[PDB]
RNA sequence: AGCUUAUCACCCCGGAAUUGGUUUAUCCGGAGAUGGGGUCUUAUGGCUGGAAGAGGCCAGCACCUUUGCUGGCUCCGGUGCGCUUGUGACGGCCCGUGAAAAUCCACAGGAAGGAAUAGUUUUCAUGCCAGGUCGUACUGAGGUCUCCAAG
RNA sequence: GAUGGGGAAGCUCCGUUUCAAAGGCCUGAUUUUAUGCAGGCCACCAUCGAAAGGGAAUCCGGUUAAGAUUCCGGAACCUGG
């Protein structure tokens, strides 16, 4: 052989720069990143960064060559091109002054579907449920958003619809194990086909949207997770449960627009799923309902709200320092009791949960050696000193918790 | 700087359009109808878009779907071919003839303003063959005419004639004289 | 709130709330999902191996120091008499007369059990003139003759003291005057200071080492260029320069115990030179850069190097050209490293006022690599203007150690 | 040495630099929009 | 392949006419000579390994036999107006100032990156794999070119 | 000696950087009236043309009827990953 050129072989055809990926695809950076979001493609780290370049030490991100080289032939890229053609051919109609032909161009418009993009991403159903962890976190955030000029109302209404479908199913087949109310929101854990998904729901207050965040990146994630959730929910309902999609009662959606609405027709294993059976809870006005009625209906209780007005009831959930009525028939609880009954599973006594007293701390469900240092190498001294510092920074923080507990317990 | 061949050619043609002395049958163009009167001409002309190929197809299938199973006046539209406009003018069937100032061979439309002044047809040289194209389902039109009209638009058209006579033909009586393009 | 974002343990302030109604709508929630979304497609994904193990299984399995007795623990004899820092030491082969040297221009000889000053000789008269001081002193290894070398600046003074008597002394004296850089007859002032002979040179002598016999002694002068290593002999007054070139700057040179070869120890190298062939044999590459002092195992198999860049390196002369074990524990420049002669022990005196003592078994017949274990960190030495222990020498027959700090005080350590 | 195989996201660089940059850019386009409103009222 | 060996050139000390040094060839020195001391390139040599286990010269012992075996020695030097060739420092001959490119290295520069259950960097040492096509025989002697050259 | 150009009824000739749009790389939270790509860096020119010019790295011993720096034994080196 002739002397081969140096920096064109091993790591140079294994990886490519962002610029080289964009150029090779002949696609805009935005659309390159849109496809990258849909396909689940990410930058990868080579063992040599400069052999992955053509010699240069430079701030560079490396994609996998065969990954981009596999993205090139794909229906979604072709449909992006078709959207670009449609865009100019519409503004041709609009810019001239003809409205009827433009309106007709809307009628003769097909759009890209993210159907086949999931088959190649999550080939098995249990793999899709391993992703639904991050998928349900976007979607439940986007339900609790005011619609802006960035994000249309149709987007939020469809996202909220999927959210309500998810909440309805989990409360239907009784698949909750753990709850955790934090400052951030309310965490749930759910054995969905026996693999424990986790997801977060914010509190139902108006959310201050920063102008800092980019509502074009988040919209494509929503666009992928949305379709992914449609296919997941069809699979779940048509396997073990119900018809999809279920209908919604109009005068129920006028009252709550939550979870007691949206009725679903068809044609246990865990202690949590057997709890609250033959119990009827009267949720008061003061507590948030949609974060709580999900849990009651999931375990096996029943809900009658103060809100619905605007019997069999055995417990009332009230958050006031002064409670007015006080009947002999009901038992009076601050919601912390429910948030502990789900976590333990053993029905915690309501003696520490009376209206007017302070709640329990609410835990999450989640010499010679200095002399024998010497005979270690530098490649072992560096590592051992690092492990010593990592244990020290833990133990001193544990000492901080103990010292703070002692300083508070005195007061 | 270094430009392409065609860019240099169209820039050279632009400066050549100015710097030469030009014959008065040309430069009778570019002495054209002003912004208000042009907008007001199109506020009338936009009410008579020739029925686009899609609209005509759907309506004539509506005729078939109705009339085969279980009176109309003649509809008025703008008239838009040069063979047809110079047919309409000289037959005196034209009340307002609109002429583009920018035509690919200039020699095409040079007789037309003076033939309109001959026949007594109230013409207006309006700016843009693209702008005429928009009102007529075509890319370009070179000419647009308004023969007959609905009676709601009749008085507005007659006033559009009188406004164009006063604004265009009276301000540009000097344009039949005077060789254009003596710009230093 | 002072710390920059994304290099922060919590994305939130932890807060206490009495009621569930009193829980605020968390404002920085869109920011968290947006940043996670960016972390998915923009942050590079790497396959890592997390080393889930105890720290205790990183220390090598080494025998506990209690089963390797004896070794010195605490100090016994404090030698307080100097006005200047004890730069050097030397012990007689018999084991009483401990010689010291300082920048107060005063060579003092002490005992080992008492700490009494049995002798004093003063070499320079204008001592605080900083141009030249007493650098290195060496007793004669020969059995019962008592010849002491003293290197002060540009000349070597062979003092035979009036300590001993007549038999041992005149044995030493007749060994000096037998022989009759230049060798001078001592003048009147030089006769007062008990100097038998002075060997004057052009440049400053910094180190000295005898043969196993006591006939030859090697002297090293930095900045002497070519003749930076000189072999002198007393029996003939012959000054030999054994090599026609020198690789850069030389810091040390010591003879092999029994087989005739010299280990010239440069700044960067240790070069094994045979003298029966007058060639280079082996070349040691220490992992360190700058080499203070060398010492050879009494069986002549292994070797230690001390270093100004904090290293102390155990060279096996059978195993490789690299160090067998690099150990880098000291806080400052490793000033002196020395073997004990009888017992399997070696010390390491750095510039931090700290001597570390080590046990080192050497296995001769079997092809088995020598085991080196630490024993005790000896402390208590005073640091005088960023300067600790200048020298350390073992007692010939037992596990005692003589130190020498910048505190103008030598110390003796005991089991 | 009994090591557990797992995946690790490296910290996305220039996160703070771009964060503050977008914070500034948003405010700048707001102010430019206000200036456009006033200048259009002078027409 | 591992050590080792240097003219030139350069660096420090030193300050020179009473003019010195120096070549085969009269050039060199207050723009720093002789002198004292050092640094560098590995030209080309030496020792070591390859490697004596190979090659050579002998000797002895077996043989229809495709039947070889067994012992030695294979060392120590010298020399030149010599021939061949390689290399170093000079000196002439010119306004004649002395092909290009592939390839490889280096400097200036200061962008970027780099830590507490493997921080960043491998021009350091050791370890792994691979290297396609075509030519390759022979001759080549008034009549094409060219290399080696005993007494 | 193509290409760009320009001749020539034409077969084809002139011309070798010329008034050619001659292309190959980097930057980015996704590009602010909402998911249609923005900004920057560099300025000569395809190619052929040497088995005697420049050029990475292989030697010794052995072996055939005829092959050897190519085969074998031994011992090497270079280049790329």
């Amino acid at each position: 052989m002739r002397i081969k050129k140096k920096n064109t072989r091993g790591n140079a055809r294994n990886f490519i720069t962002r610029s080289q990926a964009v150029r090779k695809l002949q696609v805009s950076l935005a659309d390159f990143r849109r496809l990258c979001i849909f396909k689940g493609i990410y930058p990868r780290e080579p063992r040599n960064k400069k052999k992955a370049n053509k010699g240069s030490t430079a701030p560079t991100t490396f994609y996998y060559a065969k990954d981009i080289q596999y993205l090139m032939h794909e229906p979604v890229l072709a449909k992006f091109r078709e959207h670009k053609t449609f865009a100019r051919k519409l503004t041709r109609a609009l810019g001239r002054g003809e409205v009827s032909s433009a309106k007709r161009l809307e009628e003769n418009r097909d759009s890209y579907t993210l159907d086949h993009i999931i088959k190649e991403r999550y080939p098995s159903f249990p793999d899709a449920i391993r992703d639904i962890d991050d998928a349900l976190n976007m979607l439940f955030l986007f339900s609790n958003l005011p619609s802006t000029n960035q994000v249309s109302s149709k987007i939020i209404n469809d996202a909220q619809k999927i959210c309500n479908q998810w909440l309805a199913y989990v409360a239907k087949e009784r698949l909750v194990r753990k709850v955790f109310v934090s400052i951030k929101g309310v965490y749930y854990q759910a054995n969905i086909k026996g693999e424990e998904v986790r997801w977060l729901v914010p509190f139902k207050f108006p959310e201050n949207i920063p102008s800092d965040v980019d509502f074009r990146i988040m919209l494509t994630f929503l666009e992928f997770y949305s379709t992914l959730l449609h296919f997941v929910l069809y699979k779940l309902y048509t396997d073990s449960g119900l018809i999809y999609p279920p209908k919604l009662d109009l005068k129920k959606d006028k009252i709550i627009s939550g979870l007691s609405s949206y009725i679903l027709e068809s044609r246990y294993d865990s202690p949590v799923a057997s709890l609250f059976s033959a119990f009827v809870f009267y949720v008061s006005r003061e507590v948030p309902i949609d974060i709580l009625e999900f849990l009651i209906l999931s375990c096996g209780g029943n809900v009658i709200s103060e809100a619905a007005m605007d019997s069999k009831v055995t417990h009332q959930i009230v958050d006031r320092p002064v409670l007015k009525n006080k009947v002999a028939g009901r038992t009076y609880i601050q919601p912390q009791w429910i948030f502990d009954c789900i976590n333990k599973g053993e029905l915690v006594p309501a003696n520490k949960y009376l209206p007017g007293e302070a709640l329990p701390p609410h835990l999450s469900p989640w010499e010679e050696k200095k002399l024998k240092m010497i005979m270690m190498s530098n490649k072992q001294k560096k590592l051992y000193k690092k492990m010593k510092y990592s244990n020290a920074k833990k133990e001193e923080q544990a000492e901080n918790l103990k010292k703070k507990k002692k300083q508070i317990a005195k007061q | 700087v270094k430009w392409p061949e065609y860019v240099r050619v169209q820039r050279q043609k632009k400066i050549l359009s100015i710097r030469l002395k030009v014959p008065p049958t040309i430069a009778q163009f570019q002495y054209t109808l002003d912004r208000n009167t042009a907008a007001e001409t199109f506020k009338l002309f936009n009410k008579y878009r020739p029925e686009t190929a899609a609209e005509k197809k759907e309506r004539l299938t509506k005729e078939a779907a109705a009339v085969a199973e279980g009176a109309s006046p003649k509809p008025y539209a703008v008239k838009y071919g040069l063979n047809h406009v110079v047919a309409l003018i000289e037959n005196k069937k034209a009340k307002l003839v609109l002429i583009a100032n920018d035509v690919d061979p200039i020699e095409l439309v040079v007789f037309l303003p003076a033939l309109c002044k001959k026949m007594g047809v109230p013409y207006a040289i309006v700016k843009g063959k693209a702008r005429l194209g928009t009102l007529v389902n075509q890319k370009t039109s070179a000419v647009a005419a308004l023969t007959e009209v609905r009676a709601e638009d009749e008085a507005a058209l007659a006033k559009l004639v009188s406004t164009i006579d006063a604004n265009f033909a009276d301000k540009y009586d000097e344009v039949k004289k005077h060789w254009g393009g003596g710009i230093l | 709130e002072n710390t920059e974002y994304s290099e922060r343990e919590r994305n939130f302030i932890p807060q206490k709330y009495s009621a569930l109604r009193k829980v605020p709508g968390y404002g920085e929630s869109i920011r968290e999902r947006f940043e996670r979304s960016l972390d998915l497609y923009l942050a590079p994904r790497v396959r890592k191996n997390k080393l889930n193990i105890d720290p205790n299984s990183l220390i090598p399995e080494l025998p506990s120091p209690k089963d390797l007795r004896p070794f010195p623990i605490r100090c016994s004899t404090i030698y307080a008499g100097h006005k200047g820092k004890v730069r050097t030491l030397s012990i007689d082969p018999s084991g009483l007369w401990l010689a010291t040297g300082s920048d107060d221009g005063t060579v003092r000889v002490w005992e080992i059990l008492t700490g009494r000053e049995v002798y004093r000789t003063t070499l320079i008269d204008d001592e605080e003139n900083p141009d030249y001081h007493i650098e290195c002193i060496e007793w004669n290894p020969d059995a019962n003759n008592g010849i002491l070398a003293v290197a002060v600046g540009e000349n070597i003074h062979l003092i035979v003291p009036p300590i001993f008597g007549y038999d041992i002394e005149n044995n030493g004296k007749t060994k000096i005057e037998d022989g009759f850089a230049q060798w001078n007859k001592p003048s009147q002032k030089q006769l007062e200071k008990d100097i038998c002979i002075t060997i004057s040179c052009k440049k400053t002598v910094k180190k000295l080492s005898w043969h196993r016999k006591g006939d030859y002694f090697v002297t090293v002068q930095p900045d002497s260029g070519n003749t930076s290593v000189l072999i002198h002999q007393v029996s003939k007054h012959l000054t030999q320069s054994p090599f026609k070139k020198s690789k850069g700057i030389i810091m040390d040179a010591k003879f092999h115990p029994f087989k005739p070869q010299l280990f010239v120890c440069s700044q960067r190298y240790v070069r094994i030179y045979d003298l029966s062939q007058q060639i280079l044999v082996k070349k040691l590459l220490p992992g360190a850069r700058w080499l203070s002092k060398i010492d050879i195992h009494p069986r002549g198999d292994n070797l230690i190097a001390s270093s100004f860049d904090k290293r102390v390196l155990w060279h096996d002369l059978d195993l490789a050209s690299t160090p067998y074990k690099t150990l880098r524990y000291h806080e400052k420049a490793v000033r002196s490293v020395n073997f004990h002669k009888k017992l399997p022990l070696f010390s390491s005196a750095a510039d931090d006022g700290t001597i570390h003592v080590f046990h080192a078994t050497v296995y001769d017949d079997m092809m088995k690599n020598p085991m080196i274990v630490p024993l005790k960190k000896l402390t208590g030495h005073k640091v005088i203007n960023s300067l600790g222990v200048l020298d350390a020498i073992w007692h010939p027959r037992e596990a005692w150690l003589f130190s020498a700090g910048a505190d103008n005080t030598a110390r003796l350590w005991t089991t | 040495l009994n090591s557990n195989p797992e995946i690790l996201l490296r910290k996305r660089r220039n996160a703070d630099r771009t964060r503050i940059e977008r914070q500034e850019l948003a405010k700048k386009k707001r102010e430019e929009q206000i200036k456009k409103k006033r200048s259009n009222k002078n027409k």
